[PDB]
This record gives structure tokens, C-alpha cells and sequence, in this order.
RNA sequence: AUGCGA
């Protein structure tokens, strides 16, 4: 009862759960690396 | 003139029909007469429950429910009420007056 | 395209996007005079009043589900499990 | 309604339209603010009708502030009350708040309208008081179980949880405890509350409700404490200054 | 492809930075819609949002007239376009 | 840079061109990060739709 | 650094409804 | 622009205060805290109005266009 | 570079098969996405 | 009488629809125009 | 309603902005109680703006042009005025037989402006008022000027005065940046009362400062108190003052000198119930100035309009009746919802 | 056991002083609710008449004329406001205002220079003819009845010092104010008093008694004439508790602060209200009394509606 | 476009 409905818009949710927190933000780090 | 057909209103999603629960709303009013008035509804022994909430500032409306014991009704309580307001303001004006005169 | 009813094998559940859909489109049939099976008790939002055939699955839909094929099982109101 | 930050789908959701008489602002509650990423310094929103019975059914099922009690990036629910309700919360949960008759009966007619929907009984609950001797004492912790077991079914058993505050104990003494949040059958037995426990970050008390009931009780749980606390900062309201 | 600012072309048209694709397409101007100072409250729900009477007046919705609803589109129409839960217009079939 | 002074007795001025220049810091992060996620945003909103 | 002067008419300017500087 | 009626806090008359207090500072000679000790601005509230008051209406009145200069 | 993909699609003689989102809108489709991700019937009686 | 102030001369006058705009008491080219005795309601708040 | 700050630096004098103040000083309560008072919410007293607390004015300048069109007197023909007669007469009830307003008139939007002839169209035509608030209007003014004769009298500039009341959703704030819109306009018996018998202008909530460390407003709080009693100017010079020479106790010091608590608190009794409140409420005198920005005035709302030729699709800006944007972000945002059918 | 008439025997009152503008009385052995009810009442709604409607014929000066408008609204009128009856809103302005409803105060000034000051400033009093519009500008214009009923009660700005506005040669107002009954609740310029505030009895619990120097450096750290000594080789006592103000100075010091107690009497209530006026502040309460008690005889009045 | 709420 706790599955995934048929239908989530799935992607969209992805690419917002990776871009509104990356606001918040040796080796590269930060959004250059998330761009790179 | 008119039997005030809107100052309180039983809201019958609020009142019981068994005997004792009712919310009332009245227009054009605040804690100025709802605070007192609680006041003296808990002054009533056979009140179980009583107490008043203002739904909004803007909304300009005052709801007090009433819940009582199996001994008295919410309307009857409520004129028990209004009847010890009006008897308390006559002995606070007549105090008033009669402390006027003493000096 | 016809999935056999036997051969049904999708979620016995309505998915909240299925409940949503459902409730609108009989909602503005009702508004459009469809037919109420149900005693209207009162209400006078269309919404809420599919929101009540809901509750007793009056309803007369189907609910074509397709695959990405486009294959599709039609389902009734009355056999997914709402809830 | 939608804010301006359109960076996540929570910043746009759908809200059930309330006129209020005499006013010229949009008109909204604190704790959707932290989903908005909104704050009242002069920050616009915008307002959509929906034109249409299939939109609007949208609008009541799937865009609903309940819908989203949690983000989909962690599930960490987000809205909770704030600031002020915050501290009045800290304030109001001291073992060292008492409250009469009059004033315990006073908060939950100020915090539950039966008109409103605002319970399962259509009528009152109430608890013994605390002190049955010297002067018939309710605690604050006694009226958030009296606000619980008035919001949630009769018929189902309290909420049970072993929560902690983000208050260590060493401040209330030097044997006192009081990070140990307890909840017994719905019950606060021991604890205050504040960010960890009704803010929006999962667990504490309200995420508990929101699992247990649902969204639809724990939003219910929502308007109901943002009264009691509002009510409740009438009384003893909150200040600070120099001496601080 | 030409030999300034000279005046543009299609293709300098929908395309390019934003455009009519991204600027009138993807993205548009809508009716039924407002914009304000947002207010704090803590006497509404936490669900709902409270409207200012300017707009309860001026947003309107195109409402099916029933046998339901005949009686509270008929008091709508009663109280004008200029009162409370009123109506504005009406749309004959 | 190091400032012992605190706000509720004050900062000493060779104190408060520090605590400029870290407040200034802050606000040039402040107003490009916020461009910097823009792109980030909708370059993969465009795939994952 | 000279410290900032406090006021010479460094008095009185608050009392107590019913009362005044005829008690000061 | 114009001394205030009342005071916003309390809800005192203060427009009458004015003058004499000016001639109060000049004619009396007084001390700003004295002269509205003997007003009876006895509230910080109707203490503010006065003392913080900035009576530019003057400044104004130099541009009247209604006569000839 | 919209006009780029046009004539890649173009030369390619293409059809678009309109099942992206972006392209539904364009098009002004129900979008096939959650509650446009299925079809919604009526049972009706025959007699 | 209509009238209209000189902006320089402050020369008051009633000009018409068959003379030049100009101040005859100074030869300014702006005029303001006068306020007069009419009732305009006021809620007095 | 102007007024020069207790609380001031010296350079204040030495550069003259007592010439023309930018704010009042009020009564402030450092306190969250309403519950309408969080973030950026701060409440006045309704009954101090219903004493003209921060009233306010704003000025609109038009100018009417006629001579735009020139080109070779010939043919111009417009004058204010009528010719034609059928006009409304109820045109008099605004505008002079000149066809401009009489100076103080009241205006909506819609009514005439002025009125003139063109005898090409032998009508009596007027240009109409365009905005969303009545005005008032105040200066008339007649061009002639860098004319060759235009005796006319066809360019006319009008001055329009339109009131601006404190209202819910005007930014205002005090000399530290920290700004807030007055959320609502409390009424005066339900503010909390000090046993001084007052009860504040404004109403700030304590939270507030903790991240903005916006410390410098409790001292001029702590001063512009103390300076009001004693009834004298404080210095507000950064760095008049040392870390062994703290303000708080200048001030404070001075205050119980007069006769209030030497941390500035008063106790205070809940309007509403009229208990005493918990603790000694921070109450002191704080220069706050009103923003022009009444992004209050900003509010539009659309239900139908104008639209673009090449779109058909809702046109731009609140005073051109225009429809905000629906972006891309949005569009992606309600997909993420699955509102498919609000998305179409 | 509790009755109203236990209360009766329980509730005293004190006047300290009644001034026809102040009055400071005492209200012991009442509950806050009704003290904050007669308060909210005195303030919002004691109804007073004032300025309502503002008919300018003209007005060239330099100050606002909305502004004017609002400054004469602020105006407080010595005027007895049960002279007049609330004015409907269900008919035309026409019939809004009579002589049973309205009372119309004109202002007709105008400004002129006078006749030739010497010197330099010379004052712009002289300088200037009626440079300053005060209240006492105010000239009541009567109808009828009234004009008679005010033989002895002629309306007066209960304050003609007040300016209401400071003119230039040429400016003129010619205003017919049009005053009318409100409400101090439906705007400040309807309230009555200026403050009607009440704080709670001061309670000065002595924890240990306080001798010598201790007790009169005590002394010193409170209001003076709150605490007294007679001796004090015995004790530092409290001449009057009411004096003081709470400033909870003495918490400062350790000498004291761990042997005193600040607190209140609960029952115990210091009023003082201070009128605008227009009534003297007993009177204003004695309608604070009375309108409480017919605000309740209303709710006995209403019919219980469903 | 710039500035702006931010
Ligand atoms: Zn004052």
C-alpha cells in the first residue's frame, strides 16, 4: 500500500528533488561539479 | 424593534438535541461581552462546559458553546447568564453611584 | 488490443490520479444532468456529489488503462478497490 | 497557489478559497511558508481559478496541501508551525504550567470548533485535572492530550510514540529529564515540543499523526495547534530584550 | 545570413532565447488569474488561502445551471454582479 | 581579521570593515547562486519530463 | 577615549496614576 | 506637516500645545523635558508627539503662489 | 536551436508521433502523463 | 469669471477662448488655474 | 506626518535631512503575540492611523499634448471646450465650460479629464482618466510657453493627488533594514496595554532578531525611550560609545534615573483577556519609516482582457489589465503534480 | 457560597480622585474580565459625536485638503452626545442629516496681510491676518430646536487653542462640517478618552525584615513614598504600595532581590481614565456600566434564533 | 530594454 501509483510523473520529481536543493550548494565540487 | 432575529444563532451542527450542547453565534461582538460572559457561565455549577472563540477579527463574530449537565439546557444556562450580567452591572453602577455620593 | 477480463493483470487498486479522474468526469456529468443514482441529501456541488457516487460506486465508468503498447484493461468503478 | 521560486512542484499548490470581508492582500497560513519558500517581507504570489470540473477535481485531490505533507526528495514532511508558535509550544509544554478549569476549557473552545468540523464527537472531552487537591490544576502537556483526543477518532486507540526534543536535559536540572518525548495511547506524559516535533521534519508528533491518520488529520492537527498556540500567546504572549 | 539591428526574421523568431515557443508556447499569459502581497493568518486553515472581497468579486466561474443549483445561482444572479457569492454574467445554452 | 568584539558591546572600526567585507561576500554568493541553478533546473527538466 | 557625559537633569519622569513629583 | 491633533499612542489632544511650548523654549526660557513636564505631556507617548515634531509647514508656506513677490 | 532539429526532421521527412509532453502542449493534447495517462468510459445502458 | 493665475506674476485673470496665453500683468506663458467656491464632499477621515 | 528621529547622529544636523524627514518616531513593543506578527508581519495600531499615523501622499503628473500632430497650424482644430452640445452635460459636473477639471475635484477612473473640440469631428470629445483609484485634482497648469503663438492654450500639464493610507501589505521599517509589511490594523482595545496606559504603534515579534542581529534597534529602542522621558537627543555615531562604556547602560542608567525599568521592559496586560503578561514587554521609541513601495497597490487581478494579435493570448502589465505568466517552470512544476487536466 | 449578591458583599470600590477631566478609582475584590470589559468598552463603544462629513466650497491653502478634513474629524467637540440619535445608512444624505441627527460647524476664513508690520519677521500674526486657524474658528450653526436646546449647552471645540491650519494671504476655507454620533470602536476620533487604562495593585511581599542603611538604601531603590521607614533598626517598610510603578529595580541587587517577592493583587484594580472632554470621565464610566448591562438586556431581549 | 519586489 505504499507503491508507486501507475503514472508518476516520476522524471519531473527526479529533476526537481536534484535541482531545488542544489541551491543550497582538492577535487571539484558544488554545482560545477554536478554540471560537469 | 423586531424579535432580534440574528444577534444569536444555534448552530445545529453544534448543539445536542439529547440536552445540553449548543454553539451560538452573535453578530457584532468580541471578548468585550464574550470573556465576561464566560466568566459568568463558569460561575454556574451546572455548567460542564463553556467557553467562547472568536472564528476571526475581521469576521466580526463571536461563537460561545454551551455544554451543560443533564440538569439545565444551553438557552436556559445562557438566560441564567445574561440575567447574572445584568444584576452584576446593577450592583456595580449602584456601588459606583453610592461611592460618588461619599465623597 | 482487448486484454481479456480473465487475463486482466493490472493493480487491483484506483490509483489517486484514477480517483481524481473518476471523481471529475462524473462530477461534470452530473453537472450536465446526468443521472443521479443517489439521494442528493442536500449537496449542491457537482463535485461533491460524485465524491458520494464514489463512496457507493454508482458510477457507470471504465477506466482504460493502456500500455506503453497500447494495450488496455478496461476496469470498473465497482471492482477496483478504491481504498 | 503559486509563489515565485517555481523550483519544485510543492511551490505550487492547491488551496480551498476562503473570502475574507475587508481585506486587499492575499491571505495565508505559516505553514505552508517553508514550502513557498514565502515570507510576508513583501513577497508575491499568484492565484489561479480553474475553469473546469476536471481541473477542480485536481485541485481537491492531487494539488491539496496535504497531498504534500512531505517532499518527494526525502519525505521529511515540511510544513509545520513557526517563530512564534514554536516558542509559545516550548512555553505552554513547561511542566511548570498550570491552567484552571475556566482557562484549560477557555483554550479548547478557542482551539476546536465542533462547527468547523473540527472533531469526531460533536461533543466536548475533557480530563481531570492534574491536582484534584489544593486548586484543580490541568497541565499545558494535559491539554495537548485533551486537543488530540478531541481531534481524532473516538474510535480508534491514541498515537502512541517515543520521540526526543532538541532541548537537552541539563537545562531543566540537574536530575530533571525532559529531551524524552512520551506519548502514551495519544497522551503526552512527559516532554515539550518545538521544531523536532511540529515543525516539518518528519517524525516528532505531527509526522506520526500524518502516518497514522493520514494527511487529512494531520493537517486537521495542523490548524487546530496553530490556534492553541496563537490563543495561548494571548495569554503570556512572548518578548525579549536586553536583560535577555 | 544578410550583410547593424536589422529588423528580424522567422527564424530570429519563435526560437532562439526565449521566443514564442518558450515565451508564448511553452509558457503563457493566462485569464483567471491574480497576483498580490501575500498576508499571514492564522485564523484560516492551513489549507486554504483568504481573498480579498476585490477579487471574491471579480472571479467568477462557469457554472451549469441544475435543478441543484438553481437555487443558489439564482440568489448569485439576486445579488449582481457587485455583492458577495454573486455572478457577473450569464451564458445562455 | 580576527574581531573580539561582540554586538551587544560593539565592534571596533578596523572591526566593522570586516565584518563588511564578510557581509558583502555574502550577499555577491547570495546573488549569483541563485542564477547558477536556473540552468541546472531546466536543462534535465527538458529530459525527465 | 573620554566617556560619553550622562545628563545632568537625570530625574524623574514617571509615576505611579494617582501620584506626582510632590513625592520628589 | 502640521502638529499632530493627538497623540497616536495615548490619544491625547496635543495640537494646543504647540505655541506655548515654542514660547515656552523662547519666552520661558525652559528645558525641552520642563516645559512639557509643565504641558502635562506626562506620557512618552504624548511626550514623542511634541518633542519630535517638525512643524515644516512654514518651510511650506514661503511658496504660497496666492500673492505676489 | 529549434530550427536546427526542424530541418533534421524535415530532411529526415519526419512524424512526430506526439507522445512527448512538451510537444503535446505544443499541440494543445491532453498530455499523456498521471491522469492523462489513461482513458476514462462510461457504461451506458442498452435498453 | 473663470480665472487663471499668473505663474510668475500672480497676476489673477479670466482668460478666454479669444486671447493669448501670456500673463498681461508680467507675460508669463504658464498659468495656474484658481481654485474656486465649490462644494466637494469629504468623509472626514 | 513628519518627524525628526530621537535617535540620531550628529551628522544628522551637520547634513540637514532634518530638513526633510523620512519618518516618525513610534511607539514600538518587541513582542509576538497576535499571532499575525511572525516573519515579516508586523501590526499598528488601527486606532493611531485613524489618527494619521503614517499617512501619506502620492502626486501624478500628467501632461496633455496637442501639438504632437502639428504640422502647419492649417488644420488644428481642437479647443477645450464643446461645440456640439449633445455631450453629457453631467461633463459640467467635473469640468469647467473650458473643459478643464475645477481644482479639487474629485475623480474616478473613467471620468473626463478635460474636454475639447475638433471641428473635423464637430464633437465635443474628451480625454478620460485612466487608473485604478480615485484622485483629487490638484494643480491645472497652462502651457503657451517655448511656443511661436499657440494662443490656444493646447498643452495643459494636471497634477493629481492621490491619498495613500497605512494599509495591510505596505512595506515599512525601521533605520536597520529590517523591513515588514503591517499584515493588519489591530484595533486599539485589543492591543496590549502597559500599566503606563499605553499601548504600542507598532508591534515587532522578537524572533526576528536572532538571525538578523539587528541589536542596533534595541539600542535605539533603549535611547530613543530614555530620550523621550528625559526629553533630549541621543548620538547614535557609531563608536561613540566602547566596550567598556556600553549604551545599554548609558541608557539604561538614564531610564531608571527616570523612573522605568533598567532593561526597558514595562509590564503589560493582555488587551483581549487583561491578565498580566507573562514578563515585562520591550516597549521603546524607534524611527520607522514608511517605504514607498506599496507593493499593496501591486495587487491585479484578471478574469478577462486584451489580447495579443499574433497570440490571442493574455497581454502584459497589471495597469494594461495584462495576465501574469504561466512560465515554463510552472508548466514543468504542474506536471510534476500530475494536474494534467489543470496543466491543459 | 457564591452568588451575584456575594460579589456584592465582596466588591468595593476606592476613588482616589475625581477630577471633572481625570478620574483614578479602584475596583477590589472584581474578576480582570469585567475590569477589561468596561475598559475595551470606554474605549470603542462609548459613542461620541464628531466630524463626519466635510463639505469644502473652498480651500487654496498649502495643507491638504483630505488632510484638513481628518484634522477637523480629529477635532473633539464639547458636546453632549445624547443631543442626537444615530444617523441611518438605509436613506439619502438628504435625509441623513437634521437637527435630530446632525450638527453642522461652519469655518469660513480668510487669510489677508496686515497692515504694515515694522522691523523685520514682525510675527506672522503680524505680519498676516488670521495666519493661524484655530478650533475656536468653529462657528456652530444651529437649526431650530437645538438652536434653543444649546441656549445652554452652545456647541464649542472642547479645546480653540487647537491649530487646525496656518494660512498665506489670498488662502481661504469656507468648510460646513457636518458632525455626527459614532462609536470610539468604529474610529479613534469617536473615543471619548484619551486613555482609559487600569494596572493591578502592586504587592510588595517583605520576604525578611531590612534594617539601618540596608533599609533605607532599600527604600531608595524604589519609588519614593512606597516604601517607608519608621525606625528602620527594625524594618524598612511600605508606606503606599500604589506609588509604585514596578520598574522591579531592586531585582538588581542581591541585598534585596533574595528577600522580597513582586507581585500583584489580582483582585485589587488601580483605574484611571482621562476624558477628551467632551464628559467627565465618572460619567463616561457610569455609560460604560450601563451599556455593559443593556448590552446584556439585548441578549435577554433576543429571541433565541435557529 | 532599465530599474525594481527579491
Ligand atoms: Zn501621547
Amino acid at each position: 500500500r505504499s507503491l508507486i501509483n501507475p503514472g508518476e510523473a516520476v522524471g519531473i520529481i527526479a529533476s526537481q528533488s536534484v535541482g531545488e536543493p542544489s541551491t543550497q550548494m582538492n577535487v571539484t565540487l558544488g554545482i560545477p561539479r554536478l554540471r560537469e | 424593534e423586531e424579535p432580534d432575529r440574528e444577534k444569536i444563532k444555534l448552530l445545529t451542527q453544534a448543539t445536542s438535541e439529547d440536552g445540553t450542547s449548543a454553539s451560538f453565534q452573535i453578530v457584532e461582538e468580541d471578548h468585550t461581552l464574550g470573556n465576561a460572559l464566560r466568566y459568568v457561565i463558569m460561575k454556574n455549577p451546572d455548567v460542564e462546559f463553556c467557553g467562547y472563540s472568536i472564528p476571526h477579527p475581521s469576521e466580526n463574530l463571536l461563537n460561545i458553546r454551551i455544554q451543560t449537565y443533564g440538569e439545565t439546557t444551553a438557552v436556559d444556562a445562557l438566560q441564567k447568564g445574561l440575567k447574572d450580567l445584568m444584576d452584576l452591572c446593577d450592583v456595580v453602577e449602584s456601588k459606583f453611584t453610592e461611592k460618588i455620593k461619599s465623597m | 488490443k482487448a486484454i481479456p477480463k480473465d487475463q486482466r493483470a493490472t493493480t487491483p487498486y484506483m490509483t489517486k490520479y484514477e480517483r481524481a479522474r473518476i471523481l471529475g468526469t462524473r462530477a461534470l456529468q452530473i453537472s450536465m444532468n446526468a443521472p443521479v443514482f443517489v439521494d442528493l441529501e442536500g449537496e449542491t456541488d457537482p463535485l461533491r456529489i460524485a465524491m458520494k457516487e464514489l463512496a457507493e460506486k454508482k458510477i457507470p465508468l471504465v477506466i482504460r488503462r493502456y500500455l506503453p503498447d497500447g494495450s488496455f484493461e478496461d476496469w470498473s468503478v465497482e471492482e477496483l478497490i478504491v481504498d | 497557489m503559486n509563489r515565485q521560486p517555481t523550483l519544485h512542484k510543492a511551490s505550487m499548490m492547491g488551496h480551498k478559497v476562503r473570502v475574507l470581508p475587508n481585506e486587499k492582500t492575499l491571505r495565508l497560513h505559516y505553514a505552508n511558508t517553508g514550502a513557498y519558500n514565502a515570507d510576508f517581507d513583501g513577497d508575491e504570489m499568484n492565484m489561479h481559478f480553474p475553469q473546469n470540473e476536471n481541473a477542480r477535481a485536481e485541485a481537491l485531490n492531487l494539488a491539496n496541501t496535504d497531498s504534500q505533507y512531505l517532499t518527494p526528495t526525502s519525505g521529511s514532511p515540511v510544513r509545520g508551525l513557526i517563530q512564534d508558535h514554536i516558542s509559545a509550544g516550548v512555553w505552554l509544554t513547561s511542566k511548570d504550567s498550570f491552567f484552571t478549569r475556566e482557562q484549560y476549557q477557555q483554550y479548547i473552545y478557542g482551539c476546536i470548533r465542533p462547527e468547523d468540523g473540527h472533531t469526531t464527537r460533536s461533543k466536548i472531552v475533557t480530563l481531570p485535572p492534574t491536582i484534584f487537591k489544593p486548586y484543580p490544576l490541568w497541565t499545558g502537556k494535559q491539554i495537548i492530550t485533551t486537543v488530540l483526543l478531541n481531534v481524532t477518532p473516538p474510535d480508534m486507540p491514541g498515537i502512541n510514540l517515543i520521540s526526543k526534543n532538541k532541548i537537552k536535559n541539563e537545562y531543566w536540572g540537574k536530575g530533571s529529564l525532559e529531551n524524552e518525548v512520551l506519548f502514551k495511547d495519544g497522551a503526552l506524559l512527559c516532554g515539550i515540543l518545538d521544531k523536532s516535533q511540529y515543525g516539518a521534519s518528519k517524525y516528532g508528533i505531527v509526522h506520526s499523526l500524518h502516518e497514522v491518520y493520514g494527511p487529512e488529520v494531520a493537517a486537521k492537527v495542523l490548524s487546530v495547534l496553530g490556534r492553541l498556540f496563537t490563543n495561548y500567546i494571548t495569554a503570556t504572549a512572548f518578548t525579549c530584550g536586553m536583560d535577555d | 545570413k544578410a550583410q547593424k539591428v536589422p529588423i528580424p526574421g522567422v527564424k530570429q523568431a519563435l526560437e532562439k532565447k526565449e521566443g514564442l515557443f518558450r515565451k508564448h508556447m511553452m509558457g503563457k499569459r493566462v485569464n483567471y488569474a491574480a497576483r498580490s502581497v501575500i498576508s499571514p493568518d492564522p485564523n484560516i486553515e492551513t489549507n486554504e488561502i483568504g481573498v480579498p472581497p476585490v477579487f471574491a468579486v471579480k472571479l467568477t466561474y462557469p457554472e451549469p445551471v441544475t435543478a441543484y443549483n438553481i437555487a443558489e445561482l439564482r440568489q448569485a444572479v439576486i445579488n449582481g454582479p457587485d455583492k458577495w457569492p454573486g455572478a457577473t454574467q450569464i451564458q445562455n445554452e | 581579521g580576527y574581531v573580539k568584539g561582540r554586538f551587544y558591546s560593539g565592534i571596533k572600526p578596523q572591526e566593522y570593515y570586516f565584518h563588511c567585507m564578510a557581509g558583502r561576500e555574502g550577499l555577491i554568493d547570495t546573488a549569483v547562486k541563485t542564477s547558477r541553478s536556473g540552468y541546472l533546473q531546466r536543462c534535465l527538466t527538458k529530459q525527465l519530463e | 577615549r573620554k566617556d560619553v557625559p550622562k545628563v545632568e537633569g537625570l530625574k524623574l519622569e514617571h509615576f505611579a496614576t494617582g501620584y506626582d513629583a510632590e513625592d520628589f | 506637516m502640521i502638529v499632530p491633533v493627538r497623540c497616536f499612542s495615548c490619544g491625547k489632544v496635543v495640537g494646543d500645545k504647540w505655541e506655548s511650548y515654542l514660547n515656552l523654549l523662547q519666552e520661558d526660557e525652559l528645558d525641552e523635558g520642563t516645559a512639557l513636564s509643565r504641558l502635562g505631556l506626562k506620557r512618552y507617548c504624548c511626550r514623542r508627539m511634541i518633542l519630535t515634531h517638525v512643524d515644516l509647514i512654514e518651510k511650506f508656506l514661503r511658496y504660497n503662489p496666492l500673492e505676489k513677490r | 536551436t529549434t530550427c536546427q532539429f526542424l530541418t533534421k526532421a524535415v530532411l529526415d521527412n519526419e512524424r512526430e508521433q506526439l507522445d512527448s509532453p512538451s510537444a503535446r502542449i505544443v499541440v494543445g493534447k491532453l498530455n499523456n502523463v498521471g491522469t492523462g495517462s489513461f482513458d476514462v468510459l462510461a457504461k451506458v445502458p442498452n435498453a | 469669471t473663470l480665472k487663471y493665475i499668473c505663474a510668475e506674476c500672480s497676476s489673477k485673470l479670466s482668460l478666454s477662448r479669444t486671447d493669448a496665453v501670456r500673463c498681461k500683468d508680467c507675460g508669463h506663458r504658464i498659468l495656474l488655474k484658481a481654485r474656486t467656491k465649490r462644494l466637494v464632499q469629504f468623509e472626514a477621515r | 506626518t513628519g518627524q525628526t528621529p530621537i535617535v540620531k547622529a550628529n551628522l544628522y544636523d551637520d547634513y540637514g535631512m532634518d530638513n526633510f524627514p523620512n519618518g516618525f518616531n513610534a511607539v514600538v513593543a518587541v513582542i509576538s503575540y497576535t499571532g499575525y506578527d511572525m516573519d515579516d508581519a508586523m501590526i499598528i495600531n488601527k486606532s493611531a492611523d485613524e489618527r494619521g499615523f503614517g499617512y501619506g501622499t502620492m502626486y501624478k503628473t500628467e501632461k496633455v499634448d496637442l501639438a504632437l500632430n502639428r504640422n502647419r497650424g492649417d488644420p488644428i482644430t481642437q479647443h477645450f471646450g464643446f461645440g456640439n452640445d449633445e455631450w453629457p452635460k453631467e461633463w459640467l459636473e467635473k469640468l469647467d465650460e473650458d473643459g478643464l477639471p475645477y481644482i479639487g475635484t474629485y475623480v474616478e477612473e473613467g471620468d473626463p479629464i478635460c474636454a475639447y473640440f475638433d471641428d473635423t469631428l464637430n464633437k465635443t470629445k474628451i480625454k478620460t482618466y485612466h487608473s485604478s483609484e480615485p484622485a483629487y485634482i490638484e494643480e491645472v497648469n497652462l502651457i503657451g510657453d517655448e511656443s511661436n503663438k499657440f494662443q490656444e492654450l493646447q498643452t495643459v500639464s494636471i497634477k493629481y493627488r492621490i491619498r495613500r493610507t497605512p494599509q495591510i501589505g505596505d512595506k515599512f521599517s525601521s533605520r536597520h533594514g529590517q523591513k515588514g509589511v503591517c499584515s493588519r490594523k489591530w484595533p486599539t482595545i485589543d492591543m496590549p496595554f502597559s500599566e503606563t496606559g499605553i499601548q504600542p504603534d507598532i508591534i515587532i515579534n522578537p524572533h526576528a532578531f536572532p538571525s538578523r542581529m539587528t541589536i542596533g534597534m534595541f539600542v535605539e529602542s533603549l535611547a530613543g525611550k530614555a530620550g523621550a522621558l528625559h526629553g533630549i537627543a541621543q548620538d547614535s555615531t557609531p563608536w561613540i560609545f566602547n566596550e567598556d562604556d556600553t549604551p545599554a547602560d548609558y541608557f539604561g542608567e538614564q531610564l531608571a534615573k527616570a523612573g522605568y525599568n533598567y532593561h526597558g521592559n514595562e509590564p503589560m496586560y493582555s488587551g483581549a483577556t487583561g491578565e498580566e503578561l507573562r514578563a515585562d514587554i520591550y516597549v521603546g521609541v524607534v524611527y520607522y519609516q514608511r517605504l514607498r513601495h506599496m507593493v499593496n497597490d501591486k495587487f491585479q487581478v484578471r478574469s478577462t482582457g486584451p489580447v495579443n494579435s499574433l497570440t490571442m493570448q493574455p497581454v502584459k502589465g497589471r495597469k494594461r489589465h495584462g495576465g501574469i505568466r504561466v512560465g515554463e517552470m510552472e508548466r514543468d512544476a504542474l506536471i510534476g503534480h500530475g494536474t494534467s487536466f489543470l496543466l491543459q | 457560597e457564591w452568588n451575584v449578591e456575594k460579589f456584592k458583599k465582596d466588591f468595593e470600590v476606592n476613588i482616589s480622585s475625581l477630577d471633572a477631566r481625570e478620574a483614578n478609582f479602584d475596583l477590589i475584590n472584581i474578576d480582570t474580565s469585567i475590569a477589561n470589559a468596561f475598559r475595551r468598552i470606554m474605549i470603542s463603544e462609548v459613542p461620541s459625536v464628531a466630524a463626519e462629513y466635510v463639505y469644502f466650497f473652498n480651500n487654496t491653502s498649502v495643507i491638504q485638503d483630505e488632510v484638513l478634513a481628518h484634522r477637523i474629524g480629529l477635532v473633539p467637540l464639547k458636546v453632549d452626545p445624547d443631543m442626537l440619535t444615530w444617523v441611518d445608512s438605509n436613506l439619502p444624505d438628504d435625509e441623513k442629516f437634521t437637527d435630530e441627527n446632525t450638527i453642522v460647524l461652519s469655518l469660513n476664513v480668510k487669510c489677508t496681510r496686515n497692515p504694515d508690520a515694522p522691523k523685520g519677521s514682525t510675527d506672522p500674526k503680524e505680519l498676516y491676518n488670521n495666519a493661524h486657524v484655530y478650533a475656536r474658528d468653529l462657528k456652530f450653526e444651529p437649526q431650530g430646536r437645538q438652536s434653543t436646546t444649546f441656549a445652554d449647552c452652545p456647541v464649542v471645540p472642547a479645546d480653540p487653542d487647537i491649530l487646525l491650519a496656518k494660512l498665506r494671504p489670498g488662502q481661504e476655507i469656507s468648510l460646513k462640517a457636518h458632525c455626527i454620533l459614532g462609536i470610539g470602536g468604529d474610529h479613534a476620533k469617536f473615543s471619548p478618552v484619551s486613555t482609559a487604562s487600569y494596572r493591578l495593585l502592586p504587592q510588595i511581599n517583605i520576604l525578611q525584615p531590612i534594617k539601618g542603611e540596608s533599609a533605607r538604601r532599600f527604600q531608595k531603590c524604589f519609588p519614593p513614598g512606597v516604601i517607608g521607614i519608621d525606625e528602620g533598626s527594625d524594618e524598612a517598610y511600605v508606606k503606599d504600595a500604589r506609588k509604585d510603578t514596578v520598574s522591579r529595580e531592586v531585582l538588581r541587587y542581591e541585598e534585596f532581590a533574595d528577600k522580597v517577592k513582586l507581585g500583584r493583587v489580582r483582585n485589587h484594580f488601580i483605574f484611571n481614565v482621562e476624558s477628551a472632554g467632551a464628559m467627565t470621565p465618572e460619567e463616561i464610566f457610569f455609560k460604560s456600566v450601563r451599556i455593559l448591562k443593556n448590552k446584556a438586556e439585548y441578549l435577554k431581549n433576543c429571541p433565541i434564533t435557529q
